[PDB]
């Protein structure tokens, strides 16, 4: 209905949107194994188990 | 310290009250500017020669460097201002008050 | 100006404060306030007219007095005693020099006078460059040379600037002009701290400098330079008025805002020594600074003033370029006072 | 990518683009004068676009939806009421004055960006610097006060300094008497009651001032009613001008980034047309600014931005 | 019936180059909406020379 | 308990997720749910309080005060939503927001087991009372209202601040706990003095003390109804509150610095009660009576006796409830006739019977009629007044004259003589305002029926 | 045009009464504005008011004033039989008490 | 008397008159550099006279 | 007044010294990380009422962008917090315990011992 081309279309700028959902999964992922790898090393070095 | 390292800070002393108290001209600051420097210039040397600070002896050279620059800086914005007022004068500059 | 040569130039002031920061040795440190004044300049005449000229002129002058009266003492220091590295400032005569010239960079009073007209003179982007980048060099020197500061001078520097900034800043309808107090105000309160724990001093920039950059960007993102101008912008844009009156409550001071946490920080570290009367009178002094920004508030944000008809057209237009951080930056100067321990990872 | 300083830094130069034929034009002259035939046809055969003569309502075709709004959320001013009455105390003069002064220059931004984004040329019927002469007719007549001329001057002051002016201004000339018996063979009821001191008025404004100073920057092409209809004519004398003395060609690359950079965002063109002056005949009080700004809100495609509305089709919100 | 808010004659407080005007800061101007002052004429002499007789 | 602080961060959402026509609704429900949740809170032990936890605690001082304020959140929700009905949507959701994060700031004001958790709290309450009183208010004279409510607060609450850091620095804590268990006497020095001062001076500008309550006036007849409601019921009980708190550290220095205080209270109470007698807006009287009751409650905390003590906490949670009432009360002739002046409208008893007999119960418990909790803390602070000395009750006695004066007489102006020719405009009585009305008055008997709950801990 | 500005005449104030002769006074909606009067009325008095009053009525005795008083009786009880005082000047015992050495 | 005049005229107009008077005196500057430089002169004697002589 | 800087064994900008491996890390459920991502769900809210944009609705993506880069950043902010207090307590006691004579452990007296000044409140 506009009578410009509004540069944002109807769909989505998928490159954006995939780049930004890959951002997110990659820092979450890593954020979980340096929590891991912090558990564990904390566990080594103080010797509970 | 010797009579002369006193001449040198009171020759400093007298080009910083010089700049502080303007008359009319810009140029003539600028003047004591440049006299301030080449004040600090005379006694970094001193006092490296003095004590033979071998590495120090480059120092002043760089000093009167970025003096250079300063002057320059100084007579690029003195044109400007005159180019809108056909003077140089410090009266000029009150568009800006506190 | 060339987009490339605008880029050169920031990157030069930047790359002198790093030089500032960096640096081991009294020469480097000046050289590096000498770059970043040299690359400063231009900045702020990089839309021409006469203001801008004689802003330029006056930041020129009082820059190189004071650079010129920090090399004095680091000569002094130099005669005195043969050492080049920033540390104890061996002699008290060369502490004063250095102390009377920091103060004139940073425009603690009454080195001020300068402050208010620079930022009235240039446009809101190198306002936002000098009030936020500019004050971190001679601030970490100071805090480098803080442990053979004279308590009296600092103190009653920043007092003055305190109360300097408070009165000032009642007086001004021009937006600039207030941020200006506002600023010297701050650096009083950035100051006072220092001789008792330069991470307060730390602390208290990096909220400053958050809620100013957050301010700036609000009133870039609104084109307004008068409280008249920034009074059409409710008709227009009120969630960003609304974002501004809840920035200028944070700058106030308020609780439970982010900007109440420096103040309060700073009130406690000058009681574990003693002094109790001077964090008494900075806050009764604050008190001004928080008055003016509610009557800003008030003219913006919790009244509607009339509007122009032509504002109509506005309404069917939407603004171009925005600013990434700009939501970040207001968040962290509102809702961040629950994460205050976090301030232990400073030191 | 959107034009900025990053698409300057690496390819993107104006100066490159104009090819002999950029060559703003603007075709004046007094009313219901065929100016507009006239302009047409010079877009048609130099292969330029053609602007139609910005209305009250030029604003809304270029925003949303090219359908116009109701007048009371756009412009809130009437030419037919002016007619009717011209010295109505409720300042519909001077606000009508200004509004299409406003439009006057968006129309003018949005052909400047046309141009340097294109590079192709761009006909006008009249121009920010033709606007005035309206206003001096209003004044001279006793339609508007002298604060409202006050403030027009202001606004013009702060705003046309910043753009260039057009390379060839082409000028209709028509009597007074001629152009009444016109609009008495048109038939608008409306333009019927426009006296011959209006007119005489307007004619005067333009050949004293608009005239004489736009012969300054560039030269003028004066053409009578008669020698008006033949196109291919007054086309082949366009064709043939020395276009050397304007500021156009004094124009560098970062000249024209600046101007390009100003063009669009339009915001940035209109922010003084609503500078903090507060004359009657514009002010608005805050109950009404705040009722007709909630009506503007409530269009079908106007409270979010444009590729958020979902009431007018818009999907896959949540993704963008 | 309704709310009160801020008229012409209450926003005009705000309009001054300054608040709390005094006799010496009520010739005080507010600056341009555009900071761009007007050109000054300050006339720029030439130099006027005699070539010749001599 | 964050058992009743969540459920107020979930009105948050719910308020903002809520449909444009059932905002009132479902914010009057939950807040009803939530208070009815804060009625858990008055089973209460005998000898210590209940630590819920590191950083909350509920004592028999707080838990009525808790109470109260959940039970007002839905009273201002009833009393708001008439005259803001033309409002925008988000603008009706801001004002309950701020409503909301008020009634927040309270709930954890009046449980924070720390001194500087309280601080940041009983400051934090400033926020969205002077967003409501500048932005919602009717005049123009509310931008200057909010100026004197903001800084008359600041200027006595920044000292406070500083003693309360230097506290920690000298005894190493300002739990509430440890701080009533390692108590030290306090010595007669002017260091000592001062700590005095900036300890009790933003308690007393709370209140307010006479001479320092001149923000009050203007505050409470600047703001909208809901804004009055809460600034007249709970927000001036946070000083009581705090002295209350603090005047544990404050022995035996307490007994030499108090006079000053005791003889402006005193004196206060008598003049605030006079200026009631000749006033011309119905605000300012129920104002300035509330002034006289917050200096009888000022008198009670400074003597320092359990008694009193319990007078106090009774007398604060009497006047709350009266104090919503009558403002409320006001606001629905106000909103009749657009005017505040009290002659303006007369004789409503014969165009609004029940509204009257509203008005008669009101001003019946303004006046402390017995056997009503007024009765019960005026009469308990003035036994504990009489035995700090026996003079005391010429002055007591004075107030309780006058008092009643007014208080009848404002009835007299409103309800009785003739009503007015020309004002042809006074609709019947809406359902919410007289279930507005009852809502407020019935809790009030019913705590008269078991009075042991508000007296506090020293009963 | 002898005025300062364009603004809206001030509205009249709308009678609920004039649409819905049994208003309530809560929405100008009848279904929204009777469920509003519903929930208020059921909420407040039938929940919070009657339930609350009952619930506090029956708390239980945490502040132990019956316990108080049976150990009460019972102190006086044996402290009568036993011919002792019914209450002693010192609430502690002074073979616990050590007071300074010297008083002059 | 007293509400509506002496204790207004006391705590919070008091404060107000000063606080206007010294916001007058401070940003009443013509924006001249030579008399805040002057000043700037004064200022740096003093420190070195007051405190550095005193150390 | 710098407390910490110079504290020999300092790496200049390490941020997280190997030592700090010794101590248990905060939890990914510390109410401190859940602030910390409040506040960057709050940042997109805010981006998406600025940008005229559905402000609970417009960017999903965007919002847990937001959200992940405030925890991601909280969680390391969290850790030196708690190094920097870790080291604070270690040295405070280590100075103790090397210094006897500055803080010496005197007799315990009972309160049956200690005589109190009364002040009656009358
Ligand atoms: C003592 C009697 C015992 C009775 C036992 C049962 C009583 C149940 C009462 C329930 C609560 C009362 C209702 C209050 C809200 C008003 C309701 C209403 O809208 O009425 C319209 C309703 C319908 O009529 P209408 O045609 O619409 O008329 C409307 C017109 O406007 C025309 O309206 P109107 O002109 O009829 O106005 C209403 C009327 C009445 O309305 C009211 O004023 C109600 C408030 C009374 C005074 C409140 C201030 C004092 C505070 C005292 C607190 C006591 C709390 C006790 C526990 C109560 C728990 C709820 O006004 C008066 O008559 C003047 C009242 C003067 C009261 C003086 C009492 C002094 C103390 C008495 C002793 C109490 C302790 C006894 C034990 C002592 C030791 C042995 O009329 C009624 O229902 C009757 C009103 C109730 C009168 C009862 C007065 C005595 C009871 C006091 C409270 C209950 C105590 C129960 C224990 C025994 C005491
Ligand atoms: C302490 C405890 C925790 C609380 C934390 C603190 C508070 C919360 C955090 C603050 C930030 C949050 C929101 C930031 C973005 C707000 C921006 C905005 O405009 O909102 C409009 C937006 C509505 O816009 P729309 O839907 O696009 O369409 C309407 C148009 O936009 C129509 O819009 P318009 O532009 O045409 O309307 C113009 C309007 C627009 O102007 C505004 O809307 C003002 C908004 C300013 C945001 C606050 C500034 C920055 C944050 C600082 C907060 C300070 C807190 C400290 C206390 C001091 C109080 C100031 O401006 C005016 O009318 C001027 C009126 C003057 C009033 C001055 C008062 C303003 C300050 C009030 C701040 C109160 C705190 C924020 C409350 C939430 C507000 C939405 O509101 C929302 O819908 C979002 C709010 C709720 C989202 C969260 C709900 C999550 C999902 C529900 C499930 C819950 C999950 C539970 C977990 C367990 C599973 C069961
Ligand atoms: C409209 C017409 C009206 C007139 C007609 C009315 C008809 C009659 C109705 C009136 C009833 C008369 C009352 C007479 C007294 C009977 C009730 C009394 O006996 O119960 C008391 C009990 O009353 C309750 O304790 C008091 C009610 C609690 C009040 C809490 C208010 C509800 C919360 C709402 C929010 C509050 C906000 C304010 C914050 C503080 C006894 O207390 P207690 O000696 O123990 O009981 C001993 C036995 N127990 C302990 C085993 C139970
Ligand atoms: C208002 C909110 C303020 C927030 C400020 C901006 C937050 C984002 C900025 C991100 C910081 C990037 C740093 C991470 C890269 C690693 C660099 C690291 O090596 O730096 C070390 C140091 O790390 C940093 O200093 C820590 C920065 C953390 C800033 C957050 C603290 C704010 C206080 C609490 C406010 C709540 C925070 C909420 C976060 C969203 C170097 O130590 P050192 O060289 O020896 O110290 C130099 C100074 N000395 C010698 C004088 C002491
Ligand atoms: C040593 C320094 C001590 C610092 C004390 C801080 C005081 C905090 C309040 C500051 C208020 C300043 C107000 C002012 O100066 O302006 C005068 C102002 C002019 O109005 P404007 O809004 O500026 O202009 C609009 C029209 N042109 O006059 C007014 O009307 C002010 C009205 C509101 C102010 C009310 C302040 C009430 C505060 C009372 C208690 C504060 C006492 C503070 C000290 C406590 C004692 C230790
Ligand atoms: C709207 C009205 C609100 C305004 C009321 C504000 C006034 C509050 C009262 C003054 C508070 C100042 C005290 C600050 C905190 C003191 C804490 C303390 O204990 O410090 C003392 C020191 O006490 C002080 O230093 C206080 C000095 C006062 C300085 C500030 C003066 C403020 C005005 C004083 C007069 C005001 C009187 C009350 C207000 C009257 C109403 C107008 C001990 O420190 P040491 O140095 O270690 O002593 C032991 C070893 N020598
Ligand atoms: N700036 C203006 N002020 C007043 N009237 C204007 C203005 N601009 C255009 N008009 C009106 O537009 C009407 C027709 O415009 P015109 O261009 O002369 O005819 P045409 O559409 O045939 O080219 C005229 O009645 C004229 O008055």
């Amino acid at each position: 209905k506009f009578y410009i081309r509004e540069p944002p279309h109807g769909s989505p700028d998928w490159l954006k949107v995939g780049l930004t959902l890959g951002t997110s999964v990659f820092l979450w992922i890593y954020l979980i194994k340096q929590h891991k790898e912090d558990v564990l090393e904390y566990k080594r070095r103080n010797g509970l188990e | 310290m010797p009579l002369v390292y006193m001449n040198i800070i009171m020759a400093f002393a007298i080009a910083l009250a010089g700049l502080l108290m303007y008359r009319s001209h810009l140029m003539s600051s600028l003047l004591c500017l440049e006299g301030m420097m080449l004040s600090l210039f005379i006694m970094s040397t001193l006092i490296i020669l003095n004590t033979h600070f071998t590495l120090a002896n480059m120092m002043p050279i760089i000093l009167l460097v970025f003096a250079a620059c300063e002057a320059a800086l100084g007579l690029s914005l003195l044109v400007m201002v005159s180019n809108t007022y056909g003077t140089d004068y410090v009266q000029n500059l009150n568009l800006l008050q506190c | 100006m060339n987009p490339i040569i605008y880029t050169t130039l920031i990157m030069t002031v930047m790359s002198g404060t790093m030089l500032v920061m960096i640096s081991s040795h009294w020469l480097l440190i000046w050289i590096g306030f000498e770059m970043n004044l040299l690359a400063m300049i231009p900045v702020l005449m990089k839309n021409f007219n006469p203001r801008a000229t004689e802003a330029a002129t006056k930041y020129f002058l009082t820059q190189a007095t004071a650079s010129m009266m920090l090399m004095m003492a680091i000569i002094i220091n130099l005669l005195y005693s043969g050492q080049w590295t920033i540390t104890k400032m061996f002699n008290p005569v060369a502490m004063t020099m250095m102390t009377m010239a920091l103060a004139m960079k940073l425009g603690l009073s009454p080195f001020h006078f300068w402050v208010p007209e620079v930022t009235q003179g240039i446009s809101l982007q190198a306002g936002l460059l000098l009030l936020t980048w500019q004050k971190l060099a001679p601030l970490s020197v100071l805090c480098q040379i803080s442990q053979s500061i004279n308590p009296n001078l600092m103190l009653t520097m920043a007092m003055l600037s305190i109360l300097i900034g408070g009165w000032g800043g009642l007086n001004q309808t021009q937006l600039r002009k207030i941020m200006a107090y506002s600023s010297i105000a701050h650096m009083g309160w950035m100051t006072a701290v220092l001789p008792y724990n330069t991470t307060m001093t730390i602390l208290n920039l990096l909220i400053y400098i958050t809620m100013t950059l957050a301010m700036f960007m609000l009133l870039i993102h609104s084109s307004a330079t008068t409280t008249l101008s920034l009074s059409h912008t409710w008709n227009k844009m009120p969630v960003i008025t609304s974002l501004m009156m809840v920035t200028l409550l944070s700058m106030g001071g308020l609780p439970p805002l982010s900007g109440f946490m420096p103040k309060w920080m700073i009130i406690q570290e000058m009681t574990k020594n003693e002094s109790i009367i001077m964090p008494t009178l900075m806050a009764m002094t604050a008190l001004l600074n928080l008055y003016f920004y509610m009557r800003l508030a008030y003219s913006s944000s919790l009244t509607m003033f009339p509007s122009t008809n032509n504002m109509k057209m506005k309404w069917q237009f939407e603004h171009t370029k925005q600013m990434k951080l700009l939501p970040t930056m207001i968040v962290l100067s509102t809702l961040v006072l629950p994460m205050t321990p976090a301030l232990s990872s400073l030191n | 990518l959107q034009y900025g300083p990053l698409a300057f830094v690496l390819g993107e130069r104006t100066t490159r683009k104009l090819t002999e034929t950029s060559k703003v034009i603007t075709v004046d002259g007094n009313i219901c004068s065929g100016k507009g035939r006239l302009a047409r046809e010079i877009a048609e055969k130099l292969g330029l676009r053609h602007f139609p003569e910005a209305g009250i309502h030029y604003a809304d075709s270029t925003t949303g939806d090219g359908k116009p709004l109701d007048v009371q959320l756009s412009g809130n001013c009437s030419l037919e009421k002016f007619y009717d009455d011209p010295k109505s105390n409720d300042g519909n003069s001077y606000r009508l004055q200004s509004w299409l002064y406003a439009s006057r220059l968006l129309q003018y931004a949005d052909a400047l960006e046309h141009l340097l984004s294109t590079g192709q040329g761009v006909v006008l019927e009249r121009s920010i610097y033709s606007d005035f002469v309206f206003l001096e007719a209003m004044y001279r007549q006793g339609f508007i006060r002298k604060q409202c001329v006050e403030h027009y001057n202001e606004v013009k002051k702060v705003t046309a300094c910043e753009y260039l002016p057009p390379h060839v201004v082409v000028y209709v000339d028509v009597p007074v008497p001629e152009i009444q018996s016109r609009i008495q063979k048109k038939g608008n009821p409306h333009e019927m009651k426009i006296t011959a001191a209006y007119l005489q008025d307007i004619e005067n404004a333009y050949k004293k001032t608009f005239l004489p100073e736009m012969s300054e920057k560039c030269e003028v092409l004066q053409y009578s009613a008669r020698e008006a209809e033949d196109a291919e004519k007054v086309v082949e004398d366009i064709e043939y001008l020395k276009c050397d003395k304007g500021p156009w060609p004094d124009q560098d690359d970062r000249t024209f980034h600046r101007l390009r950079m100003l063009v669009q965002n339009k915001l940035e063109v209109l922010n003084y047309t609503t500078i903090p002056v507060y004359l009657p005949e514009i002010t608005i009080g805050a109950h009404q600014s705040d009722r007709v700004f909630q009506k503007f809100t409530e269009l079908p495609g106007r409270k979010y931005s444009p590729g958020y509305n979902e009431d007018v089709g818009d999907k896959w919100i949540w993704l963008k | 019936a309704r709310q009160w808010q801020p008229d012409v004659e209450w926003a005009e407080q705000f309009g001054g180059a300054v608040m709390y005007p005094t006799k010496e800061t009520a010739h005080w101007k507010p600056p341009p909406w555009n900071d761009v002052d007007p050109p000054k004429d300050t006339l720029v002499s030439n130099l006027t020379l005699n070539f010749g007789p001599q | 308990m964050l058992k009743i602080i969540i459920p107020t961060t979930m009105l948050l959402p719910m308020t903002w997720m809520s449909k444009h026509n059932m905002i009132w609704i479902n914010a009057t429900v939950h807040s009803l749910l939530i208070s009815l949740i804060s009625l858990s809170l008055l089973n209460q032990l005998g000898e210590n309080s209940l630590n819920f936890s590191l950083t909350f605690f509920s004592d028999s001082l707080s838990a009525p005060l808790l109470v109260l304020t959940t039970w007002l959140l839905p009273l201002m929700l009833m009393a708001s939503q008439s005259h803001l009905s033309k409002e925008t949507t988000t603008r009706k959701k801001l004002y309950i927001t701020m409503l909301i994060l008020l009634q927040l700031f309270l709930i954890m004001t009046f449980t924070a087991t720390e001194l500087i958790l309280f601080y940041i709290l009983f400051e934090a309450t400033l926020v969205p009372t002077l967003i409501i009183i500048t932005r919602w208010g009717n005049q123009t004279e509310r931008l200057n209202a909010g100026l004197y409510f903001l800084f008359y607060t600041l200027a006595g609450s920044l000292p406070l601040l500083v003693a309360l850091v230097y506290i920690q620095n000298t005894t190493g804590s300002l739990n509430f706990l440890i701080i009533h268990y390692w108590s030290h006497p306090l010595s007669n020095s002017w260091s000592n003095i001062f700590m005095w001062l900036a300890c009790i001076m933003a308690f007393m500008v709370k209140m307010p003390l006479y001479g320092l309550h001149l923000w009050l006036p203007k505050a409470h007849v600047e703001a909208p109804i809901a804004g009055s409601m809460v600034l007249a019921a709970v927000l001036l009980k946070l000083g009581g509150y705090g002295m209350m708190r603090i005047t544990t550290i404050l022995n035996p220095l307490t007994n030499y610095m108090a006079y000053p205080f005791l003889m402006l209270s005193m004196w206060g109470m008598i003049m605030t009660s006079s200026i009631c007698l000749r006033q011309t807006d119905l605000k300012s009287l129920i104002a300035y009576s509330s002034v006289s009751h917050m200096a009888l409650v000022i008198v009670a905390i400074m003597i320092q006796t359990p008694w009193s003590f319990m007078g106090a906490t009774a007398l604060m949670i009497a006047h709350g409830l009266t104090s919503s009432m009558l403002f409320c009360l006001a606001n629905t002739n106000y909103e009749r006739v657009h005017s505040r002046t009290m002659i303006l409208a007369r004789g409503l008893q014969t165009l609004l019977p029940l509204m009257a007999t509203w008005w008669l119960v009101a001003s019946l418990t303004n006046l402390a009629l017995p056997p009503s909790i007024n009765l019960i803390g005026e009469l308990f602070i003035i036994t504990a007044s009489f035995s700090w000395s026996n003079i005391t009750i010429i002055l007591m006695g004075m107030n309780m004259m006058i008092t009643a004066l007014y208080s009848l007489y404002m009835l007299i102006t409103t309800q009785r003589g003739k009503y007015t020719h020309h004002i042809n405009n006074i609709k019947p009585s809406f359902t919410r305002e007289n279930a507005l009305m009852a809502l407020h008055i019935l809790p009030l008997l019913l705590l008269t029926l078991n009075p042991k709950m508000i007296l506090g801990p020293l009963y | 045009p002898t005025i300062r500005l364009q603004e809206d005449p001030d509205p009249e104030d709308e009678n609920l009464y004039e649409k819905n002769p049994d208003s309530h006074g809560y929405d100008k909606d009848p279904i929204v504005d009777l469920w509003n009067m519903r929930v208020v009325f059921f909420f407040g008095f039938s929940i919070v008011l009657v339930l609350g009053s009952t619930f506090v009525a029956y708390l239980p005795d945490y502040r132990m004033q019956e316990w108080a008083r049976r150990e009460a009786e019972r102190l006086v009880k044996y402290r009568e039989a036993n011919g002792l005082p019914l209450m002693e000047s010192n609430c502690f015992d002074p073979n616990k008490i050590q007071l300074p050495e010297d008083e002059d | 008397l007293l509400d509506l005049i002496w204790l207004e005229t006391i705590l919070p107009k008091t404060t107000s008159f000063i606080q206007m008077k010294m916001s007058i005196m401070v940003s009443n500057q013509k924006g001249l550099i030579k008399l805040y430089f002057l000043s700037f002169l004064i200022t740096i004697m003093i420190s070195m006279t007051l405190f550095n002589y005193h150390e | 007044m710098t407390m910490m800087s110079g504290r020999p064994g300092r790496v200049p900008l390490q941020f997280l010294p190997n030592e700090a491996r010794s101590l248990p890390p905060p939890k990914l459920t510390d109410p401190r990380l859940v602030y910390m991502g409040f506040l960057g769900y709050c940042s997109g809210l805010i981006d998406n009422a600025i940008r005229r944009r559905p402000v609970v609705s417009a960017g999903l993506h965007r919002q847990l962008l937001y959200v992940t880069s405030f925890v991601f950043f909280g969680y390391y902010l969290l850790k030196r917090q708690d190094y920097m207090y870790a080291l604070r307590d270690h040295d405070m006691f280590a100075y103790v315990k090397s210094h006897p004579e500055d803080f010496p452990e005197k007799d315990k007296k009972t309160y049956g011992e200690i005589l109190e000044e009364f002040h009656p409140v009358r």
